[PDB]
RNA sequence: UCCUCCUAAAGAGUAACGGAGGAGCACGAAGGUUGGCUAAUCCUGGUCGGACAUCAGGAGGUUAGUGCAAUGGCAUAAGCC
RNA sequence: CCAGGGCUACACACGUGCUACAAUGGCGCAUACAAAGAGAAGCGACCUCGCGAGAGCAAGCGGACCUCAUAAAGUGCGUCGUAGUCCGGAUUGGAGUCUGCAACUCGACUCCAUGAAGUCGGAAUCGCUAGUAAUCGUGGAUCAGAAUGCCACGGUGAAUAC
């Protein structure tokens, strides 16, 4: 909605002028945004992911896919096929709108806010950060909470390099301590 | 329902809830309200919005939770990188204001586990 | 999307309590009373305020003269 | 602390020695055995050799230490642990 | 008694109280068809989460997997849904 | 003879206390009733100044005269609704005040913030027969400063002795 115009023609146009791109669909996109939820508790009692999942249904707009261990692991008590996380991968117009809130109204609230150290790009311009606990976002009621619960958004970005997804997602006034 | 960092409790008082602030006590609360207008026995259900935000002005006044917790841990750091002797006592776990190291002092030095 | 599965997504008015308006499609239920923005923030602003980090002869001078 | 009406406390051998120091220009570590003096802004960077009743163990000043007490610098109990 | 490899001398077969391993089953789906998909292991980034759970990307290309020993096979997959 | 340190250390163990774990209580307001003492390099009114510890100004008193010195539990009205909580108040960061040549080792207090263990206590064990136990406050000696100890004084005030 918003940031899809203030993209369509700041974002664009300030990558235009200060990176040489000959064509426009050089300049990086933010493509998908993914809430990872690794509950992990759940080796004892699946109500807690049940929980959790409901959490990021509440977060988002998706009904998030439980996710299945890979391999089996004797160090953490899990067995192959068991529900072990949760996710959502939610892009387009839905992913616009959850980085309207993510930015406008949620990084405010994250309770002794420093900025996020634009460090964690892995590589290819892909950034992820961690929210420690479930209340940041106001969809939750916060009369009913039951743990801490966080998670972590992990958004994938068609640049190639650190300092293009850098620019990038400054474009959008991330805070970047 | 909500001040600089954290969630204040609704059904208790004004000054109770204002406790629930790291930084703020009941001095703090009691010059907080007197500075607001709003008399102390209100809820924070009994109370509206804009009282809230001329209390959130009120009690960024004060230096609160985030940066308190940073100031007070940055004023060990810099007594136990100094080195003096209260930063010493910081450093290896004992009484810094004179106690009794003999028998006592086993909120400083831990449960007595040997 | 899938069609009933899905929660009801929404478009509600929140209420910027800095003194701003949005219209966001949320999930919350009501029109939700934030209560700091994107605007007016102290690390938006500039406000975040990290202290002197030593003043120790500033602090013996404005003790004694 | 000290009452604010007295002012800090400096002892005057020590103080006469860190003006001597200074205006001397020589900066070798010297040896007190005044630990209850406080430490003062045109001491920095010199060396105080204070005694801890069995030694003078040297004290470098740093932009730190200025405000506080010379004693707090010299441990005067040696404990490494029982067991 | 039966199966796999070597002995076994590039067809088959080929002994020893020669060298090594398994079987005496399982499964109404782990069979049939249609449609779709593609590993291991490392590196980086990220709430608890840490060598190793979940996520995202990169490298690599079948070193993976096959209900069960070994061999031969398998990408058009015989592997996964 | 002197300066500085130590007698205050700390993996631990024991003895004697104080504060508690709350609602027969906590907090806020107003308010009633004591006895016994100490005081001149001392006790230090009233007023002014600071949130307070305190300072300034400084009368009175070698005292049934003046000062320390408002007694506190109690009572009256509110609020808290049983939570580790408005219980608890250890710890620690900051800013102070006073004594003293000097408060770092190593004082007392005040303010602001923090808000630890603790939810009535194992085996065991102690004191008490009536103005006693229990509980609440006050005072003195030592003393420049430094009592939760010691010695004294009163307030409320039981149960149980086959």
């Amino acid at each position: 909605a918003k940031l899809h115009d203030y993209y369509k023609d700041e974002v664009v146009k300030k990558l235009m002028t200060e990176f040489n791109y000959n064509s426009v669909m050089q300049v990086p996109r933010v493509e998908k945004i993914t809430l990872n939820m690794g509950v992990g508790e759940a080796i004892a009692d699946k109500k807690l992911l049940d929980n959790a999942a409901a959490d990021l249904a509440a977060i988002s707009g998706q009904k998030p896919l439980i996710t299945k261990a890979r391999k089996s692991v004797a160090g953490f008590k899990i067995r192959q096929g068991y529900p072990i996380g949760c996710k959502v991968t939610l892009r387009g117009e839905r992913m616009w709108e959850f980085f309207e809130r993510l930015i406008t109204i949620a990084v405010p609230r994250i309770r002794d806010f420093r900025g996020l150290s634009a460090k964690s790009f892995d590589g290819r311009g892909n950034y992820s950060m961690g929210v420690r606990e479930q209340i940041i976002f106001p969809e939750i009621d916060y009369d009913k909470v039951d743990r801490v619960r966080g998670l972590d958004i992990t958004i994938t970005t068609t640049a190639k390099s650190d300092e293009e997804g850098r620019a990038l997602l400054a474009a959008f006034d991330f805070p970047f301590r | 329902a909500r001040i600089a960092g954290i969630n204040i409790p609704d059904h208790k008082h004004a000054v109770i809830a204002l406790t629930s602030i790291y930084g703020v006590g009941k001095t703090r609360s009691k010059a907080i309200l007197a500075a607001a207008g709003i008399a102390e026995d209100v809820k924070i259900s009994e109370l509206s919005e804009g009282q809230i935000d001329t209390l959130r002005d009120e009690v960024a006044k004060f230096v609160v939770e985030g940066d308190l917790r940073r100031e007070i841990s940055m004023s060990i750091k810099r007594l136990m990188d100094l080195g003096c002797y209260r930063g010493l006592r910081h450093r290896r776990g004992l009484p810094v204001r004179g106690q009794r190291t003999k028998t006592n002092a086993r909120t400083r030095k831990g449960p007595r586990k040997p | 999307m899938k069609k009933d599965i899905h929660p009801k997504y929404e478009e509600i008015t929140a209420s910027c309590s800095c003194g701003n308006v949005m219209k966001i499609r949320s999930t919350v239920g009501h029109d939700l009373n934030l209560d700091v923005c994107s605007k007016c923030h102290p690390f938006f602003t500039g406000k975040q305020r990290d202290v002197a980090t030593g003043g120790r002869v500033d602090r013996f001078n404005k003790r004694f003269n | 602390p000290r009452s604010l009406k007295k002012g800090p406390f400096i002892d005057l051998h020590l103080l006469k020695k860190v003006e001597k120091a200074v205006e001397s220009g020589d900066k070798k570590p010297l040896r007190t055995w005044s630990r209850r003096s406080t430490i003062f802004p045109n001491m920095i960077g010199l060396t105080i050799a204070v005694h801890n009743g069995r030694q003078h163990v040297p004290v470098f000043v740093t932009d730190e230490m200025v405000g506080h007490k010379l004693g707090e610098f010299a441990p005067t109990r040696t404990y490494r642990g029982h067991a």
